[PDB]
RNA sequence: UAAACUCCUGCUUUUGCU
RNA sequence: AGUAGAAACAAGGAGUUUU
C-alpha cells in the first residue's frame, strides 16, 4: 500500500508530532563560494525598502549614505524602513509609563558595569574583523594587534587596564592621519653546514612600514566584514552575517549591556535568558490574557513573524532610543552609549571575497577580489549578478559599500527587541482607549501576538492598528509566514504551544554525541547533554537511554576504545586484556580506555571517574592519580570546564560540565595551514612567547587563576616581586642567607643588559 | 632561587625576549588567550577528522623524556615535529594508551578530598533510596532555583576572596577583610591543602566551585533544594513522577521551613473542605516530605508555627502558652486581666462586641518582622518599646498594638463598615475585622492617637503619624528603639483543644490560633512536598484544578456512577471535588450546590434523563453545603485567575467544552481523557 | 568628549533637519507624547493594512509540483535494490578487517560472467566504467593470491579511472590579469537548478524502507542496571522500540550510511593522494542470533584534498543489484549498469535463476556530507522522540502504566496508508518505522530544498490543524505562502515527494 | 618552453608586503 | 563526467631539469 507519514497528523495534533517536520538530521546547507553575491543582494535590498530618504554625503568618509527615517510614510504592504522619530520616542515614552522608572534605573547598573570592566571583556567572543590585516582574526589577536597600533602610534593612552580609555583613544585614533601600521613580508637567507659541507636556505620574515589617511583609516574603522550565515536551517537562500570591526564592539558591549538590562526588567523578551524562562514567559501571557476574559470576548492570537527584520531597522532610531532611555543621565555616560549607533549609521560593509571566473575555452579559473568591482568589464558577469552591481556601483567606496540604513546579522540584537516590545507595550488597555487591546512577546524577529476585542470587527480593527503601528518604526511583519487563530495555538521561535502545554522542538538535536573537545571531557559533556536536555529541551526517559546508548557507540568509534569482551580489533586490543585479567574490579574500569558502561539515567550528573571510583583496585586509579599529567596542560578558569557548543537560539553558548582532571583531557591539534601563508610571522615570533609568558606566570601563584593587572614591563614586573620575595625569605626561612646573596646578584645583572 | 636564572638566561639572546620586556600588563593579560588558531566552528567534524590522522593529540615536550617511542605492538606512539604555536609536540592516542597501562603510579589518598563535591553526589546516590512511580501529570514550574551553593552562603566575589587567601595570601587586595564567621572556616581550609598532597593550584579552585551559588532557571516539578536539584531529571516527567530520597544528612534548620509550607497547603485546603476536623488528619497519613512522612517530623519539632501547631493539635499534641493576634507571637511577662463583653460604636456607628481585658498587663510583641514590648491597661496602651527591621514593620507592630489596646480613639477612627467576611459559611471576630481595616489605611488612626513630647536619653526615639522618627515629639506611649528589644523568653507546652472550625482553645477557652491567624505568605519548597491524593492540583494552578478534576471523573466513572446512584453524600464529600470548591463563587456559595443536588434529585426521580453530559458537568458543584435560594441559579460562574469565566446550563462553554462526535472533553482548551461509550448507550 | 572627527559624523547620524547632536540630545529631553501615534495613522494610507481573509476548508489549493523530466537517483548508494553477498557467521576466515571480509563474499558467489553494459551512461564515457570494474575485479584478486597481507588497498591511476575520479579536470588557478581577453571568461553557472518532476520510484523507495526484514540490524551498547523504577519503565519502553527498529529496513540504510561515510572519512584522512578501494559492508545479526557479514559493493575513493569544509571527494560507487535498469529507466540517469553474474533463487512454488547487475556511478561527498552520514544514528533518536512524546499525549489519558497500553493491543489507530480502500490505519510498530523511514531520507536526500520547504510547509501544516480543530484560523496572504513553497520544490526526489504527500494530506485533512 | 620528480598543507587557502 | 545550487569543488602551495 502507499505509505506516507505526514498523514499521522490526522490523528495526532500537529503541535504534538511537529518534530517529524524538522529535517535536522541531514546536513545543514552550506554556502560554497562567497557572500559577495549575498552582501550585494542585501545592500540592494536595504536601499530598496528605504529608497526615499535623503541621500547625504558624509564629510570625513565620502560615503554616499542614505538617511531614510522620518521620511515619507509607506503607502503599501511592501516592507519599509521609514521609521518615525516622533513615534520611536513616543512608543517608548510609553515604555516607562507602564513599567515605571526603567531607564534611569537600568543605566545605573550600566553606569557601574562601565566602572568596573576591563578590556578583557571584549577579547572574548566570536572572531572579529581587525582593521590591521583586513581579515577575520579571532577576538584575542585582533585586540592584541590594534593596541600596539596605538603603541606604534604616538598616543597610546590606553594601557590603564580599563577599556574606557581604550574607548577614548579609538575616538582619538580618528584624529591622527599618519597611522603607521606594521607590515611583515617573507624573505629568504643563506647559511652553511659544517658537518656535511652543504649550503642550504632558511626562511625568515621581514618588516615593512605602511601608512593610512583619514579617508582610509575611518573606512577601515567603520568596516563590517560580511560572511555568509553558514549552517542556518529553514532557508533555501542564504544571508549575510556581519562581523563587526574591532573598534565597534567596544562601544557595542555597553549598548547591549544596557539593552539586555532593560529586557530582564521587562517581561516579554525571552531573549536575555535561555529557553526555559521563555516557556514561562510564553505561557505567562496566555493567562495574562485571561485576566480580563469577560463573558463574551474574542481573543485571537497571531503567530507573527517579521519579514526583512534586519534591513528595515536603522541605527538612526537606535540613537533615538538610547538618547531617550538615558534621560537626565551624566554627560559622559550618554555620550559613550551614543557612539555605537553613530558608527553603525555610517557603517561600510565589505563585499566579501569576490567571484570565481571560468574559461570555457582555455579551461582556466581565476578569482578577482571584491575591490575590483568598481572597475570591471561588466560582460564578465551573468544577467543576475550584473543587475546587482549596477544598483550599488555608486555605493562602492574603497572596496566597501556604504550601508547606513539597516542592520544585519551577527552585529547586535536586544535593543531593536526593546523597540519591538515597546509597540507590544502600547497595546496595554490604558494606552489604546478603545475596545481592542493586545499583548505578546518579541524575540529577535519571530514574535507572537495575542489581541482581544469583543467581535471579529474589533480584532480586525485591532490587528491592523498594531500592523500600522509597527509600520511607523520599520517593523514589517511577515504577511507570508504568519497567521491568526484563537488562543492556545501558536509558536514563538519554534516553541510550539498546544492548549497550554508546550512542545519545545526548537534546537532539536544537532549534537547528541561526540563533540570532541578532549577524550574524557567530551564524555563528561557528552552525558551532560543527555542530562541537560532531559530538563531544558525535554527528551524523555527512553530516548535518554537511547541517546546515551548510542552516544557511547560513537564515543568508541572516534576514540577506538572498544571493550576487551568484544574481541574486535583496532590499534590496540591485547594490553587492554592486561587490565581485564589483573584487576579484580573488572566491571569498574574506565570506559575511555575500554570499560563497561555503568552510566544510566540515575547518574548522569556524576562525572565519569568519580562514578568509577568506589570499585577500582588501587593500581589503576593510582595510575590515574599521577598529577604530573603530560596530557592535560592545566587550563585557565575561562577554559576550565567550558566548551563552546552552538544552539539555534543564539550565535554561541558556553556550557559547563563536571569534568575531573584525568589523563584523557588532552588538547587537540592546532591547524597547520598558517605555515603556508605569507602570514607565517604572526606565529614564529609569537609561538616562542607563550613558551615563556607562562614561565613568568609560575612566579605569580594567582596569575593562572586571576588576571594579573599591575605595572607594565613583565621583565620589570617579576623583579619587583623578586625583591619582596627576597626580604620575607631573608627575615625568616629555611634556605641559607648566603644563597640569598645569589638571589640578590641576578637583579642588577638583568639591568646590566641596559 | 634557580627559576630566576632562566628569567635572565633568555635575555642575552636577540630582541625576541626583549619585546617581552616591552609587553605590557595588558598585553600579557590578553595574549594569555592569544590564538593564532581560531576556535573551531564545528569541533565535532574536526574530532572525526583528526582522529583518523596518525597523530591527533598535542602532548607537551615532557613525553619525549618519559615515554618510549617504541612499544611492544608495532606502532609509533609520538612524533618529533612541533605543534604550530608551541614547543608542544604531537602524539598519538597510543601515548594515552601507554600512560594508563604503563605510566607512573602515585597513591594520593586525598585525591577524593580534591574533588569532594562529586563524591558527595555518589554518596547521595548509592546511599539514596528510590520510591515507586506516582503516575501524575507534569505541571512544571520554571523558576530560578539554586544549584550547589555550599557553605556559609557567601557572596560570589567573597567566595573568591577566601579562595584567594588559601591559594597564596599575598594577592588578596581585599579592602573588606572578612566577617567573624569566615575567620574560623578559612583556618580549617588552611591546613587541608597540605593535608591533600604537595598540591597543585587546581585543588584551590575546586574549593571555589563548591562555594559558587549558581541559580539556574529549570522546570522544577517538585522540591527545589540543593540536594534535589542535581538530580531533577531522575524524578520528574511525563505521565509520571519518581519519588526519590537521596541519602546524607537531612538538615536541621529548614526541614522546619520544608514543613511549614507543606502545612499551609493542607490548612488552606481544609478551609475550603467541608471537614477540616477530619481531612487535615486524613491528609497527614498520605503526605510525604522527602519520603519521611509528616507524621514522623511533627513530633520532634519544637518550632512554633500557626499552621504547624494546628497540624500538631489535630493529632493530639500540645502547643505553647503564647497567644497570637494578627499572626504575631505575644508573650505575657507580667499582669493579668479578666474578660468583659462590651459593645462599642465605631466611626460608622457600627456595634462591635469586644472582650475588654480589665487589668494592667505587660506583653512582649514579637513578630516575623518586629519585636516589641506592650504595656497594656484596661482599654488603654500604657507604654510600647518597639523594634523592627524597617518602618513598615513598625507600621504593622503599632497597628496590631493600637487595635488590641481597644481604645476609644482607635474605635472612633474607623472610616466605613467592616465586611471582611472571609471565604466561608460561618463568620469572623471584631478583633480581626479591626486589624485589616487599619492595616489597609490607618492615617486617620495615627492622627486621632495623640502626640506627645519625648526625651531621647539612650537612643529611645519616637515615631510620628507620617511614619517618621522624631527625637522631639512622638505618638503617645510608643517609643522606637535604635537597638533590639530584649526578649529571651521560653514558653512551656500545654495541652490545648481544637474544634472543627480550627479554633485553637486553651484550658480556659481562650482562642489561641485560627485560620484567620494563618499568614498569606506561600514560600518556596525545599524538600519535595508529595501528596498522595489530589491536593497538588491547586499548587499546579487554578487552571489545572478545573482540568484534572474533570479528568478524574472519567477514569473512575464506574466508581462514580454507583456512588451517583446509591450514596451521593459519599460522592459529594470526596476531598478531590473540594479542590474545585476553592474556585466556587462566594456570592453563589451554596447556591450552586443547592441546585445541582436537586437537579440530580430531579434526574434520580425521572429515571430517563441519564445524560452523562450534565452529570459530568455539574457534579463538582455539589461538594459545597447547599442552601435555599430563589429560582435564579443558572449563570454558573467559575473563577480562573481574576476573571469569573462562565459555564452555561445547556450545551458547551469555553470553560467546559464537550464534543459529541469526538467524545473528548475540552476543558479550558486542554483535552481531558476519553470517556467510554457505555454511559452514552444506556439509560 | 567627542573629538573633531567623530562629532562631525555625529551629525549625519541623526534624523533629517537635525544638524547637531547636542540640539538633538536637547530635543528628546523636552519630549512628551502629544498623541502622535494616531496623528500619524491619520496621515498614513488606509491601504497599508493587514486584513485577514478567513481560511476555510475550501481555501487551501494544493501545492503545484514542478514540471520537467522525471527525477534521478541521487542517494550515494543504492537503497531498495542492493544485494547481500553474505558470508554467514564469521568466526575464522571472516576476520575483523573489511577488505578480507570482501574477498570471502564473492568467493562464495559462484556464477560470474563477462561485463557487458546493459544501459549506458547517457553523457559519460561508457567503456571507462567497464574497464573500471575489470580493474578492481583484477585488483582485489591481487591480494588473495599474494600473502604480503595488506590492510587497505590502493588502486593505481589508469586512464579510465583518472576520468571517473576527476583527475586534473580542475581548471588551474591562473591570475586574472594573465588572460583577461578570453572571449568566454565568465562568472560560473549561477543559474537556477533545472527542474525535475515526481516519478513513481521515490515513493517505492519509501515503501520498502518502511517494511520489516528478517535481519536484526542494530546491536549496540549496554547501560547500567535498572534498579530504579524509571530505568525499569524506560528500558521496557526502549526494548519495545528496538523490536521494530532492529528489524526495519531503514536501519539497513543507517548502518550502511554510517559505515560508508565512516570509511570514506577515514580513508580521506590518510590517503589524500592515491585512489583507495573501500568495500561497503553491513553486518546483520539475524532473528535467532547467528551473525552475518553482508557485502554490497565497492567504492574507489578519488583524490581527497579537502582544503575547505565543502570541497568534494569524488568517488565511484560499484553496487551489486538485481533490478533491471530497463524496467524503469527514468531513475538511473546517473548510472552505468553492467551485468556481471547470475544466481539461483528459491520460489515458494518452484525455483528460478535470474541475472545480476552492477551499478557504477561517479559521485561526490564533501566533508560535511560524510560527517552527517556518521551522525545518521540520530535518525533513531528523532524517530524515538515522537513515540516518547506520543506517550505524553497519552499521559493524561490513562495516568498509569502505558507502555503496556500500546504494543500489547494491535489497536491499529494511527493513519499511515493511502490505498484504493481508503486511508489505512496502522499499529504503532508500523508507525515507528515510517517515522524512522522519514527520518532517514531526511539525511540521505538532504538538500537545501528540504530545509526551505519544511520551514514554510510547517506554517501551512499548523493552520490546517487549527482548521480541523475549529480554531477559526486566518492568514494574511496565503497565496503568497504558496509561492514560498513552490519556490523551493525544484529538483530533488524527496522534497517533490514530501509535497506530494502534503497535497495528499490536504485532500484528507479537509474531507 | 613541455614533461616528470622533490618538500609543506587539509577550518586559517578570506590577502598584505617586498 | 560528477558533485552541487544563485557559487563552488573537480588539490592548493614550493623546487628542479629538457624544441
Amino acid at each position: 500500500m502507499d505509505v506516507n507519514p505526514t498523514l499521522l497528523f490526522l490523528k495526532v495534533p500537529a503541535q504534538n508530532a511537529i518534530s517529524t517536520t524538522f529535517p535536522y538530521t541531514g546536513d545543514p546547507p552550506y554556502s560554497h563560494g562567497t557572500g559577495t553575491g549575498y552582501t550585494m543582494d542585501t545592500v540592494n535590498r536595504t536601499h530598496q525598502y528605504s529608497e526615499k530618504g535623503k541621500w547625504t554625503t558624509n564629510t570625513e568618509t565620502g560615503a554616499p549614505q542614505l538617511n531614510p527615517i522620518d521620511g515619507p510614510l509607506p503607502e503599501d504592504n511592501e516592507p519599509s524602513g521609514y521609521a518615525q522619530t516622533d513615534c520611536v520616542l513616543e512608543a517608548m515614552a510609553f515604555l516607562e509609563k507602564s513599567h515605571p522608572g526603567i531607564f534611569e534605573n537600568s543605566c545605573l547598573e550600566t553606569m557601574e558595569i562601565v566602572q568596573q570592566t576591563r578590556v578583557d571583556k571584549l577579547t572574548q567572543g566570536r572572531q572579529t574583523y581587525d582593521w590591521t590585516l583586513n581579515r577575520n582574526q579571532p577576538a584575542a589577536t585582533a585586540l592584541a594587534n590594534t593596541i600596539e597600533v596605538f603603541r606604534s602610534n604616538g598616543l597610546t593612552a590606553n594601557e590603564s587596564g580599563r577599556l574606557i580609555d581604550f574607548l577614548k583613544d579609538v575616538m582619538e585614533s580618528m584624529d591622527k592621519g599618519e597611522m603607521e601600521i606594521i607590515t611583515h613580508f617573507q624573505r629568504k637567507r643563506r647559511v652553511r653546514d659544517n658537518m656535511t659541507k652543504k649550503m642550504v636556505t632558511q626562511r625568515t620574515i621581514g618588516k615593512k612600514k605602511q601608512r593610512l589617511n583619514k579617508r582610509s583609516y575611518l573606512i577601515r574603522a567603520l568596516t563590517l566584514n560580511t560572511m555568509t550565515k553558514d549552517a542556518e536551517r529553514g532557508k533555501l537562500k542564504r544571508r549575510a552575517i556581519a562581523t563587526p570591526g574591532m573598534q565597534i564592539r567596544g562601544f557595542v558591549y555597553f549598548v547591549e549591556t544596557l539593552a539586555r538590562s532593560i529586557c530582564e526588567k521587562l517581561e516579554q523578551s525571552g531573549l536575555p535568558v535561555g529557553g526555559n524562562e521563555k516557556k514561562a514567559k510564553l505561557a505567562n501571557v496566555v493567562r495574562k490574557m485571561m485576566t480580563n476574559s469577560q463573558d463574551t470576548e474574542l481573543s485571537f492570537t497571531i503567530t507573527g513573524d517579521n519579514t526583512k527584520w534586519n534591513e528595515n531597522q536603522n541605527p538612526r532610531m537606535f540613537l533615538a532610543m538610547i538618547t531617550y532611555i538615558t534621560r537626565n543621565q551624566p554627560e559622559w555616560f550618554r555620550n559613550v552609549l551614543s557612539i555605537a549607533p553613530i558608527m553603525f549609521s555610517n557603517k561600510m560593509a565589505r563585499l566579501g571575497k569576490g567571484y570565481m571566473f571560468e574559461s570555457k575555452s582555455m579551461k582556466l579559473r581565476t578569482q578577482i577580489p571584491a575591490e575590483m568591482l568598481a572597475s570591471i568589464d561588466l560582460k564578465y558577469f551573468n544577467e543576475s549578478t550584473r543587475k546587482k552591481i549596477e544598483k550599488i556601483r555608486p555605493l562602492l567606496i574603497d572596496g566597501t559599500a556604504s550601508l547606513s540604513p539597516g542592520m544585519m546579522m551577527g552585529m547586535f540584537n536586544m535593543l531593536s527587541t526593546v523597540l519591538g516590545v515597546s509597540i507590544l507595550n502600547l497595546g496595554q488597555k490604558r494606552y489604546t482607549k478603545t475596545t481592542y487591546w493586545w499583548d505578546g512577546l518579541q524575540s529577535s524577529d519571530d514574535f507572537a501576538l495575542i489581541v482581544n476585542a469583543p467581535n471579529h470587527e474589533g480584532i480586525q480593527a485591532g490587528v491592523d492598528r498594531f500592523y500600522r503601528t509597527c509600520k511607523l518604526v520599520g517593523i514589517n511583519m511577515s504577511k507570508k509566514k504568519s497567521y491568526i487563530n484563537r488562543t492556545g495555538t501558536f509558536e514563538f521561535t519554534s516553541f510550539f504551544y498546544r492548549y497550554g502545554f508546550v512542545a519545545n522542538f526548537s534546537m532539536e538535536l544537532p549534537s547528541f554525541g561526540v563533540s570532541g573537545i578532549n577524550e574524557s571531557a567530551d564524555m563528561s559533556i557528552g552525558v551532560t547533554v543527555i542530562k541537560n536536555n532531559m530538563i531544558n529541551n525535554d527528551l524523555g526517559p527512553a530516548t535518554a537511554q537511547m541517546a546515551l546508548q548510542l552516544f557511547i557507540k560513537d564515543y568508541r568509534y572516534t576514540y577506538r576504545c572498544h571493550r576487551g569482551d568484544t574481541q574486535i580489533q583496532t590499534r590496540r586490543s591485547f594490553e587492554l586484556k592486561k587490565l581485564w585479567e589483573q584487576t579484580r574490579s573488572k566491571a569498574g574500569l574506565l570506559v575511555s580506555d575500554g570499560g563497561p558502561n555503568l552510566y544510566n539515567i540515575r547518574n548522569l550528573h556524576i562525572p565519569e571517574v568519580c562514578l568509577k571510583w568506589e570499585l577500582m583496585d588501587e593500581d589503576y586509579q593510582g595510575r590515574l592519580c599521577n598529577p604530573l599529567n603530560p596530557f592535560v596542560s592545566h587550563k585557565e578558569i575561562e577554559s576550565v570546564n567550558n566548551a563552546v557548543v552552538m544552539p539555534a537560539h543564539g550565535p554561541a553558548k558556553s556550557m559547563e560540565y563536571d569534568a575531573v582532571a584525568t589523563t584523557h583531557s588532552w588538547i587537540p591539534k592546532r591547524n597547520r595551514s598558517i605555515l603556508n601563508t605569507s602570514q607565517r610571522g604572526i606565529l614564529e615570533d609569537e609561538q616562542m612567547y607563550q613558551k615563556c609568558c607562562n614561565l613568568f606566570e609560575k612566579f605569580f601563584p594567582s596569575s593562572s587563576y586571576r588576571r594579573p593587572v599591575g605595572i607594565s614591563s613583565m621583565v620589570e614586573a617579576m623583579v619587583s616581586r623578586a625583591r619582596i620575595d627576597a626580604r620575607i625569605d631573608f627575615e625568616s626561612g629555611r634556605i641559607k642567607k648566603e644563597e640569598f646573596a645569589e638571589i640578590m646578584k641576578i637583579c642588577s645583572t638583568i639591568e646590566e643588559l641596559r | 632561587m634557580e627559576r630566576i636564572k632562566e628569567l635572565r638566561d633568555l635575555m642575552s639572546q636577540s630582541r625576541t625576549r626583549e619585546i617581552l620586556t616591552k609587553t605590557t600588563v595588558d598585553h600579557m593579560a590578553i595574549i594569555k588567550k592569544y590564538t593564532s588558531g581560531r576556535q573551531e566552528k564545528n569541533p565535532a567534524l574536526r574530532m572525526k577528522w583528526m582522529m583518523a590522522m596518525k597523530y591527533p593529540i598535542t602532548a607537551d615536550k615532557r613525553i619525549m623524556e618519559m615515554i618510549p617511542e617504541r612499544n611492544e605492538q608495532g606502532q609509533t606512539l609520538w612524533s618529533k615535529t612541533n605543534d604550530a604555536g608551541s614547543d608542544r609536540v604531537m602524539v598519538s592516542p597510543l601515548a594515552v594508551t601507554w600512560w594508563n597501562r604503563n605510566g607512573p603510579t602515585t597513591s594520593t589518598v586525598h585525591y577524593p578530598k580534591v574533588y569532594k563535591t562529586y563524591f558527595e553526589k555518589v554518596e547521595r546516590l548509592k546511599h539514596g533510596t528510590f520510591g515507586p512511580v506516582h503516575f501524575r501529570n507534569q505541571v512544571k514550574i520554571r523558576r530560578r532555583v539554586d544549584i550547589n551553593p555550599g557553605h556559609a552562603d557567601l557572596s560570589a566575589k567573597e567566595a573568591q576572596d577566601v579562595i584567594m587567601e588559601v591559594v597564596f595570601p599575598n594577592e588578596v587586595g581585599a579592602r573588606i577583610l572578612t566577617s567573624e564567621s569566615q575567620l574560623t572556616i578559612t583556618k580549617e581550609k588552611k591546613e587541608e591543602l597540605q593535608d591533600c598532597k604537595i598540591a597543585p593550584l587546581m585543588v584551590a579552585y575546586m574549593l571555589e566551585r563548591e562555594l559558587v551559588r549558581k541559580t539556574r532557571f529549570l522546570p522544577v516539578a517538585g522540591g527545589t533544594s540543593s540536594v534535589y536539584i542535581e538530580v531533577l531529571h531522575l524524578t520528574q516527567g511525563t505521565c509520571w513522577e519518581q519519588m526519590y530520597t537521596p541519602g546524607g544528612e537531612v538538615r536541621n534548620d529548614d526541614v522546619d521551613q520544608s514543613l511549614i509550607i507543606a502545612a499551609r497547603n493542607i490548612v488552606r485546603r481544609a478551609t475550603v473542605s467541608a471537614d477540616p476536623l477530619a481531612s487535615l488528619l486524613e491528609m497527614c497519613h498520605s503526605t510525604q516530605i522527602g519520603g519521611i512522612r509528616m507524621v514522623d517530623i511533627l513530633r520532634q519539632n519544637p518550632t512554633e508555627e500557626q499552621a504547624v501547631d494546628i497540624c500538631k493539635a489535630a493529632m493530639g499534641l500540645r502547643i505553647s502558652s503564647s497567644f497570637s493576634f494578627g499572626g504575631f507571637t505575644f508573650k505575657r511577662t507580667s499582669g493579668s486581666s479578666v474578660k468583659k463583653e462590651e459593645e462599642v460604636l465605631t466611626g460608622n456607628l457600627q456595634t462591635l462586641k469586644i472582650r475588654v481585658h480589665e487589668g494592667y498587663e505587660e506583653f512582649t510583641m514579637v513578630g516575623r518582622r518586629a519585636t516589641a514590648i506592650l504595656r497594656k491597661a484596661t482599654r488603654r496602651l500604657i507604654q510600647l518599646i518597639v523594634s523592627g527591621r524597617d518602618e513598615q514593620s513598625i507600621a504593622e507592630a503599632i497597628i496590631v498594638a493600637m487595635v488590641f489596646s481597644q481604645e476609644d480613639c482607635m474605635i472612633k477612627a474607623v472610616r466605613g463598615d467592616l465586611n471582611f467576611v472571609n471565604r466561608a459559611n460561618q463568620r469572623l471576630n471584631p478583633m480581626h475585622q479591626l486589624l485589616r481595616h487599619f492595616q489597609k489605611d490607618a492615617k486617620v488612626l495615627f492622627q486621632n492617637w495623640g502626640i506627645e513630647p519625648i526625651d531621647n536619653v539612650m537612643g529611645m526615639i519616637g515615631i510620628l503619624p507620617d511614619m517618621t522618627p522624631s527625637a522631639e515629639m512622638s505618638l503617645r506611649g510608643v517609643r522606637v528603639s535604635k537597638m533590639g528589644v530584649d526578649e529571651y523568653s521560653s514558653t512551656e507546652r500545654v495541652v490545648v483543644s481544637i474544634d472543627r472550625f480550627l479554633r485553637v482553645r486553651d484550658q480556659q477557652g481562650n482562642v489561641l490560633l485560627s485560620p484567620e491567624e494563618v499568614s498569606e505568605t506561600q514560600g518556596t519548597e525545599k524538600l519535595t512536598i508529595t501528596y498522595s491524593s489530589s491536593m497538588m492540583w491547586e499548587i499546579n494552578g487554578p487552571e489545572s484544578v478545573l482540568v484534572n478534576t474533570y479528568q478524574w471523573i472519567i477514569r473512575n466513572w464506574e466508581t462514580v456512577k454507583i456512588q451517583w446512584s446509591q450514596d451521593p453524600t459519599m460522592l459529594y464529600n470526596k476531598m478531590e471535588f473540594e479542590s474545585f470548591q476553592s474556585l466556587v463563587p462566594k456570592a453563589a456559595r451554596g447556591q450552586y450546590s443547592g441546585f445541582v443536588r436537586t437537579l440530580f434529585q430531579q434526574m434520580r426521580d425521572v429515571l430517563g434523563t441519564f445524560d452523562t453530559v450534565q452529570i459530568i458537568k455539574l457534579l463538582p458543584f455539589a461538594a459545597a453545603p447547599p442552601e435555599q435560594s430563589r429560582m435564579q441559579f443558572s449563570s454558573l460562574t467559575v473563577n480562573v485567575r481574576g476573571s469569573g469565566m462562565r459555564i452555561l446550563v445547556r450545551g458547551n462553554s469555553p470553560v467546559f467544552n464537550y464534543n459529541k462526535a469526538t467524545k473528548r472533553l475540552t476543558v479550558l482548551g486542554k483535552d481531558a481523557g476519553a470517556l467510554t461509550e457505555d454511559p452514552d448507550e444506556g439509560t | 568628549e567627542i573629538t573633531g572627527t567623530m562629532c562631525r559624523l555625529a551629525d549625519q547620524s541623526l534624523p533629517p533637519n537635525f544638524s547637531s547632536l547636542e540640539k538633538f540630545r536637547a530635543y528628546v529631553d523636552g519630549f512628551e507624547p502629544n498623541g502622535c501615534i494616531e496623528g500619524k495613522l491619520s496621515q498614513m494610507s488606509k491601504e497599508v493594512n493587514a486584513r485577514i481573509e478567513p481560511f476555510l476548508k475550501t481555501t487551501p489549493r494544493p501545492l503545484r509540483l514542478p514540471d520537467g523530466p522525471p527525477c534521478s537517483q541521487r542517494s550515494k548508494f543504492l537503497l531498495m535494490d542492493a544485494l547481500k553477498l553474505s558470508i554467514e557467521d564469521p568466526s575464522h576466515e571472516g576476520e575483523g578487517i573489511p577488505l578480507y571480509d570482501a574477498i570471502k563474499c564473492m568467493k562464495t558467489f559462484f556464477g560470474w560472467k563477462e561485463p557487458n553494459i546493459v544501459k549506458p551512461h547517457e553523457k559519460g564515457i561508457n567503456p571507462n566504467y567497464l574497464l573500471a570494474w575489470k580493474q578492481v575485479l583484477a585488483e582485489l584478486q591481487d591480494i588473495e593470491n599474494e600473502e604480503k597481507i595488506p590492510k587497505t588497498k590502493n588502486m593505481r591511476k589508469t586512464s579510465q579511472l583518472k576520468w571517473a575520479l576527476g583527475e586534473n579536470m580542475a581548471p588551474e588557478k591562473v591570475d586574472f590579469e594573465d588572460c583577461k581577453d578570453v572571449s568566454d571568461l565568465r562568472q560560473y553557472d549561477s543559474d537556477e537548478p533545472k527542474p525535475r518532476s515526481l516519478a513513481s520510484w521515490i515513493q517505492s523507495e519509501f515503501n520498502k524502507a518502511c517494511e520489516l526484514t528478517d535481519s536484526s540490524w542494530i546491536e549496540l551498547d549496554e547501560i547500567g542496571e535498572d534498579v530504579a523504577p524509571i530505568e525499569h519503565i524506560a528500558s521496557m519502553r526502549r526494548n519495545y522500540f528496538t523490536a521494530e527498529v532492529s528489524h526495519c529496513r531503514a536501519t539497513e540504510y543507517i548502518m550502511k550510511g554510517v559505515y560508508i561515510n565512516t570509511a570514506l572519512l577515514n580513508a580521506s584522512c590518510a590517503a589524500m593522494d592515491d585512489f583507495q578501494l573501500i568495500p561497503m559492508i553491513s553486518k546483520c545479526r539475524t532473528k535467532e542470533g547467528r551473525r552475518k557479514t553482508n557485502l554490497y559493493g565497492f567504492i574507489i575513493k578519488g583524490r581527497s584534498h579537502l582544503r575547505n569544509d565543502t570541497d568534494v571527494v569524488n568517488f565511484v560507487s560499484m553496487e551489486f543489484s538485481l533490478t533491471d535498469p530497463r524496467l524503469e529507466p527514468h531513475k538511473w540517469e546517473k548510472y552505468c549498469v553492467l551485468e556481471i553474474g547470475d544466481m539461483l533463487l528459491r520460489t515458494a512454488i518452484g525455483q528460478v535463476s535470474r541475472p545480476m547487475f552492477l551499478y557504477v556511478r561517479t559521485n561526490g561527498t564533501s566533508k560535511i556530507k560524510m560527517k552527517w552520514g556518521m551522525e545518521m544514528r540520530r535518525c533513531l533518536l528523532q524517530s524515538l522522540q515522537q513515540i516518547e512524546s506520543m506517550i505524553e499525549a497519552e499521559s493524561s489519558v490513562k495516568e498509569k502504566d502505558m507502555t503496556k497500553e500500546f504494543f500489547e493491543n494491535k489497536s491499529e489507530t494511527w493513519p499511515i496508508g493511502e490505498s484504493p480502500k481508503g486511508m489505512e490505519e496502522g499499529s504503532i510498530g508500523k508507525v515507528c518505522r515510517t517515522l524512522l523511514a522519514k527520518s532517514v531520507f531526511n539525511s540521505l536526500y538532504a538538500s537545501p530544498q528540504l530545509e526551505g520547504f519544511s520551514a514554510e510547509s510547517r506554517k501551512l501544516l499548523l493552520i490546517v490543524q487549527a482548521l480541523r480543530d475549529n480554531l477559526e484560523p486566518g492568514t494574511f496572504d496565503l497565496g503568497g505562502l504558496y509561492e514560498a513553497i513552490e519556490e523551493c520544490l525544484i529538483n530533488d526526489p524527496w522534497v517533490l515527494l514530501n509535497a506530494s504527500w502534503f497535497n495528499s494530506f490536504l485532500t484528507h485533512a479537509l474531507k
